[PDB]
Protein backbone atom coordinates (compact mmCIF):
# COMPACT_ATOMS: atom_id res chain seq x y z
CA UNK A 1 0.00 0.00 0.00
CA UNK A 2 1.27 3.60 -0.22
CA UNK A 3 0.05 6.51 1.24
CA UNK A 4 -1.24 8.55 -2.46
CA UNK A 5 -3.85 10.34 -3.92
CA UNK A 6 -6.91 9.14 -5.10
CA UNK A 7 -10.65 10.45 -6.72
CA UNK A 8 -13.49 8.29 -6.26
CA UNK A 9 -16.59 8.25 -8.08
CA UNK A 10 -19.72 7.42 -6.09
CA UNK A 11 -23.05 6.68 -7.79
CA UNK A 12 -27.03 7.46 -6.62
CA UNK A 13 -26.56 4.52 -4.04
CA UNK A 14 -23.68 5.27 -2.92
CA UNK A 15 -21.16 2.48 -5.17
CA UNK A 16 -17.88 3.01 -6.18
CA UNK A 17 -17.97 2.88 -9.96
CA UNK A 18 -14.46 4.67 -10.96
CA UNK A 19 -11.26 5.90 -9.52
CA UNK A 20 -8.12 7.54 -11.06
CA UNK A 21 -4.81 7.88 -9.56
CA UNK A 22 -3.99 11.34 -8.86
CA UNK A 23 -0.21 10.61 -9.08
CA UNK A 24 0.07 8.35 -12.07
CA UNK A 25 0.44 10.20 -15.07
CA UNK A 26 0.18 14.18 -16.30
CA UNK A 27 -3.13 13.30 -17.73
CA UNK A 28 -4.61 11.71 -14.60
CA UNK A 29 -3.42 14.45 -11.84
CA UNK A 30 -5.56 17.07 -14.78
CA UNK A 31 -8.91 14.85 -14.13
CA UNK A 32 -7.89 15.61 -10.26
CA UNK A 33 -7.33 18.96 -10.94
CA UNK A 34 -10.73 19.97 -12.69
CA UNK A 35 -12.74 17.25 -10.76
CA UNK A 36 -14.01 15.70 -14.18
CA UNK A 37 -13.22 12.49 -16.00
CA UNK A 38 -14.49 14.43 -19.09
CA UNK A 39 -12.17 17.15 -20.36
CA UNK A 40 -12.47 19.83 -22.93
CA UNK A 41 -9.94 20.70 -25.50
CA UNK A 42 -7.85 23.89 -23.90
CA UNK A 43 -4.83 24.42 -21.94
CA UNK A 44 -4.98 23.84 -18.45
CA UNK A 45 -3.05 25.55 -15.60
CA UNK A 46 -1.57 22.17 -13.10
CA UNK A 47 0.59 22.20 -9.78
CA UNK A 48 3.73 23.64 -9.94
CA UNK A 49 7.15 22.00 -9.90
CA UNK B 1 -4.27 27.50 -6.07
CA UNK B 2 -6.83 30.04 -6.08
CA UNK B 3 -3.76 32.83 -6.85
CA UNK B 4 -3.62 30.62 -9.54
CA UNK B 5 -6.54 31.35 -10.95
CA UNK B 6 -6.87 34.75 -10.15
CA UNK B 7 -3.84 35.40 -12.46
CA UNK B 8 -4.16 32.95 -14.88
CA UNK B 9 -7.77 34.43 -15.66
CA UNK B 10 -6.05 38.16 -16.13
CA UNK B 11 -3.42 36.85 -18.22
CA UNK B 12 -5.62 35.32 -20.70
CA UNK B 13 -8.50 38.15 -20.36
CA UNK B 14 -5.71 40.24 -21.32
CA UNK B 15 -4.27 38.45 -23.74
CA UNK B 16 -8.04 38.63 -25.41
CA UNK B 17 -8.05 42.27 -25.20
CA UNK B 18 -4.94 42.70 -28.12
CA UNK B 19 -6.64 40.04 -30.45
CA UNK B 20 -10.32 42.15 -30.38
CA UNK B 21 -8.21 45.62 -31.34
CA UNK B 22 -5.82 44.93 -33.93
CA UNK B 23 -7.56 41.44 -35.83
CA UNK B 24 -10.46 42.99 -37.14
CA UNK B 25 -8.76 41.70 -40.76
CA UNK B 26 -9.53 38.28 -41.88
CA UNK B 27 -6.81 38.83 -44.95
CA UNK B 28 -3.38 40.16 -44.62
CA UNK B 29 -2.46 42.93 -47.61
CA UNK B 30 0.60 43.30 -48.84
CA UNK B 31 2.27 46.79 -48.94
CA UNK B 32 1.64 48.42 -52.72
CA UNK B 33 5.27 49.06 -54.43
CA UNK B 34 3.53 53.23 -54.35
CA UNK B 35 3.89 54.97 -51.37
CA UNK B 36 2.81 57.93 -53.19
CA UNK B 37 -0.93 58.15 -53.85
CA UNK B 38 -1.52 60.75 -56.33
CA UNK B 39 0.28 63.84 -54.80
CA UNK B 40 -0.12 62.10 -51.00
CA UNK B 41 2.96 60.81 -49.64
CA UNK B 42 2.65 57.89 -47.19
CA UNK B 43 6.41 57.21 -46.42
CA UNK B 44 6.46 57.52 -42.87
CA UNK B 45 3.34 55.16 -42.23
CA UNK B 46 3.76 52.16 -44.01
CA UNK B 47 6.67 50.47 -43.13
CA UNK B 48 9.23 49.90 -45.59
CA UNK B 49 10.91 46.81 -46.66
C1 LIG C 1 7.85 61.31 -49.20
O1 LIG C 1 8.50 62.00 -48.20
C2 LIG C 1 9.55 61.22 -47.64
C3 LIG C 1 10.04 61.95 -46.41
O2 LIG C 1 9.71 61.22 -45.23
C4 LIG C 1 10.64 60.96 -48.68
O3 LIG C 1 11.47 59.96 -48.10
C5 LIG C 1 12.87 60.27 -48.14
O4 LIG C 1 13.19 61.26 -49.12
C6 LIG C 1 14.60 61.54 -49.24
C7 LIG C 1 14.73 62.63 -50.28
O5 LIG C 1 14.04 62.29 -51.47
C8 LIG C 1 15.37 60.27 -49.61
O6 LIG C 1 16.76 60.56 -49.56
C9 LIG C 1 17.45 60.08 -50.73
O7 LIG C 1 18.03 58.79 -50.46
C10 LIG C 1 19.18 58.40 -51.25
C11 LIG C 1 19.55 56.97 -50.91
O8 LIG C 1 20.88 56.72 -51.37
C12 LIG C 1 20.28 59.39 -50.92
O9 LIG C 1 21.50 58.97 -51.49
C13 LIG C 1 19.87 60.76 -51.47
O10 LIG C 1 20.80 61.70 -51.00
C14 LIG C 1 21.32 62.47 -52.09
O11 LIG C 1 20.47 63.57 -52.38
C15 LIG C 1 20.28 64.56 -51.31
C16 LIG C 1 19.48 65.71 -51.91
O12 LIG C 1 18.89 65.26 -53.13
C17 LIG C 1 21.64 65.00 -50.69
O13 LIG C 1 21.41 65.73 -49.49
C18 LIG C 1 22.52 63.77 -50.38
O14 LIG C 1 23.77 64.18 -49.84
C19 LIG C 1 22.70 62.91 -51.63
O15 LIG C 1 23.34 63.74 -52.60
C20 LIG C 1 18.45 61.22 -51.06
O16 LIG C 1 18.61 62.05 -49.92
C21 LIG C 1 15.05 59.16 -48.62
O17 LIG C 1 15.66 57.94 -49.03
C22 LIG C 1 13.55 58.95 -48.50
N1 LIG C 1 13.26 57.93 -47.51
C23 LIG C 1 13.12 56.64 -47.82
C24 LIG C 1 12.84 55.72 -46.67
O18 LIG C 1 13.22 56.23 -48.97
C25 LIG C 1 10.05 60.43 -49.98
O19 LIG C 1 11.01 60.52 -51.02
C26 LIG C 1 8.77 61.17 -50.40
N2 LIG C 1 8.10 60.47 -51.47
C27 LIG C 1 8.44 60.60 -52.76
C28 LIG C 1 7.64 59.79 -53.74
O20 LIG C 1 9.35 61.34 -53.12
C1 LIG D 1 -29.40 2.22 -7.40
O1 LIG D 1 -30.38 1.62 -6.58
C2 LIG D 1 -31.68 1.61 -7.17
C3 LIG D 1 -32.63 1.10 -6.12
O2 LIG D 1 -33.03 2.14 -5.24
C4 LIG D 1 -31.67 0.77 -8.44
O3 LIG D 1 -32.90 1.01 -9.10
C5 LIG D 1 -33.62 -0.15 -9.51
O4 LIG D 1 -33.01 -0.85 -10.58
C6 LIG D 1 -33.74 -2.00 -11.02
C7 LIG D 1 -32.89 -2.69 -12.06
O5 LIG D 1 -32.08 -1.77 -12.78
C8 LIG D 1 -35.11 -1.56 -11.55
O6 LIG D 1 -35.86 -2.72 -11.88
C9 LIG D 1 -35.86 -0.75 -10.51
O7 LIG D 1 -37.01 -0.17 -11.11
C10 LIG D 1 -34.99 0.38 -9.95
N1 LIG D 1 -35.66 1.06 -8.85
C11 LIG D 1 -35.65 2.38 -8.68
C12 LIG D 1 -36.40 2.90 -7.48
O8 LIG D 1 -35.07 3.14 -9.45
C13 LIG D 1 -30.57 1.24 -9.39
O9 LIG D 1 -30.45 0.32 -10.46
C14 LIG D 1 -29.23 1.38 -8.66
N2 LIG D 1 -28.24 1.98 -9.55
C15 LIG D 1 -27.49 1.27 -10.39
C16 LIG D 1 -26.53 2.05 -11.24
O10 LIG D 1 -27.58 0.05 -10.47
Amino acid sequence: LKPTTFMLKYDENGTITDAVDCSQNPLAELKCSVKSFEIDKGIYQTSNF
Amino acid sequence: TQLNRALSGIAAEQDRNTREVFAQVKQMYKTPTLKYFGGFNFSQILPDP
